[PDB]
């Protein structure tokens, strides 16, 4: 059961007709979109019912969409506003009330009033705690990814150039850094343990990757500063013996 | 249209039952329960259907009640796994084909922690010995990590990792600022610790 929804991540400047898509092949006749905001949960934008069939959902304001296709279920902002920055979910099923719901993976939407409200992460390492290390035998690195905006950011950790999940917790969203601000900065931070010895060992390197989804060659760019687009940021370190 | 659940926010601990619920006002044709991990699709679980009916589905038990406007989702012996929002939808009512959502019981199940030894450290960046950030770790599991007053100080929230080849698990959460007060000793003295946590010089 597969609903497809691509880009995963996006950026548009305000007012820039988008089109955002969404597929499926399980001949299913319901199709909607939903948006997903911090405080209001998921709230219906518009359904259809089935081929050419489509219905207001609870905040269709700003929104339009068509069903052409069975398969494809396109939401269209004509005009998007920064109050449409969201992360937007296509779901299908079958008619009837039995039937659930087949998510797609969402598309997270942030619409810019200006494109230099974009900025890339900065990446810092922060090196173990010798007190942890006495303590525990044990040694937490942490990871501060800061300064991004739009929150369009995947961090991982790679060790001696693997990528490794074991030992690692990353905050399960970013904060904002102005929260009174309407397109606040971000930050995220990660931790990742491993023990004292494997830090001692000087031959060993520790790098945080933040993959940063931003600007194309589509985007216009007038700023001083180097355009912020797509990029990985990282950060690093290797294992100490003094 | 308005889906009410309860609770909105739920930490439990490992090996704990708990029930969640959804009462809305509106007579829906079908409510149908969801599990979201964060910015991920929301995955079925069931549908329901019949006034006062029980689904069962391993250690989820899902009722429906008589008059078919309340519905709840117990979970038996909660798993860090079952970690997750519950989200509960109503479909139709007999005017309209609407899909709507409650705002979900968003579900932490907190791992015991055998061997608790709460500290607090202090960091300093790889490229900048002035630049650090301070880590309290190695708390248990009810240990409430609260926010700052101080808006130049960031706080994240408690992330537990787990050291697979260690078989270990451990709880963190991070601190830091630019301020010149700015000391691991106060950082996170917003929350209740405990007295015999460990601050080293
Ligand atoms: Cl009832």
């Amino acid at each position: 059961m597969q609903v497809t929804q691509n880009p995963r991540y996006l950026i548009t400047v305000t007012g820039k007709k988008l089109t955002v898509t969404c597929s499926q092949n399980m001949n299913h006749e319901y199709m909607s979109w939903y948006r997903q905001d911090p405080g209001l949960g998921l709230r219906q934008i518009y359904y259809s019912m089935n081929v050419e069939v489509t219905d207001k959902g609870d905040v269709p304001e700003g929104y339009k969409v068509s069903r052409k296709e069975k398969r494809n279920f396109p939401l269209i902002l004509e005009s998007p506003s920064p109050n449409q920055t969201s992360l937007y979910f296509c779901a299908s099923r079958l008619t009837g009330r039995v039937h659930g719901y087949t998510f797609g993976s969402g598309t997270r939407l942030t619409v810019v009033e200006d494109l230099k409200n974009v900025f890339p992460p900065e990446v810092a390492v922060f090196e173990p705690s010798e007190a942890e290390i006495s303590h525990t035998q044990k040694a937490t690195l942490v990871c501060l990814a800061t300064g991004f905006y739009p929150d369009h950011v995947e961090l991982s950790w790679w060790v001696n150039g693997k990528e490794v999940h074991s030992g690692v917790c990353t905050d399960p969203q970013p904060l904002k850094e102005q929260p009174a601000l309407n397109d606040s900065r971000y930050a995220l931070s990660s931790r990742l343990r491993v023990s004292a010895t494997f830090w001692q060992n000087p031959r060993n390197h520790f790098r945080c990757q933040v993959q940063f989804y931003g600007l194309s060659e589509n985007d216009e760019w007038t700023q001083d500063r180097a355009k912020p687009v797509t990029q990985i940021v990282s950060a690093e370190a290797w294992g100490r013996a003094d | 249209q308005l889906l009410e659940q309860s609770p909105q926010f739920l930490s439990i601990q490992e090996g704990e039952n708990l029930t969640v619920y959804c009462n809305s006002s509106s007579v829906f044709s079908s409510l149908q329960w969801y599990r979201q991990e964060p910015g991920e699709g929301p995955v079925l679980l069931v549908t329901v259907v019949t006034g006062g009916e029980v689904k069962k589905l391993k250690r989820l038990t899902f009722q429906f009640g008589d008059a078919r406007k309340d519905s709840s989702l117990h979970i038996t012996a909660a798993q860090p796994g079952d970690t997750g929002l519950y989200l509960c939808a109503g479909y139709g009512g007999g005017s309209n084909y609407k899909l709507t959502f409650g705002k979900g019981t968003l579900l932490t199940v907190n791992p015991y922690i055998q061997n608790p030894d709460p500290a607090v450290y202090q960091l300093r960046d790889s490229k900048s010995s002035d630049k650090s950030v301070c880590l309290f770790t190695d708390f248990d599991s009810q240990t409430n990590v609260s926010q700052s007053k101080d808006s130049d100080v960031y706080i994240t929230d408690k992330c537990v990792l787990d050291m697979r080849s260690m078989d270990f698990k451990s709880n963190s959460a991070v601190a830091w600022s630019n301020k010149s007060d700015f000391a691991c000793a106060n950082a996170f003295n917003n929350s209740i610790i405990p007295e015999d946590t460990f601050f080293p010089s």
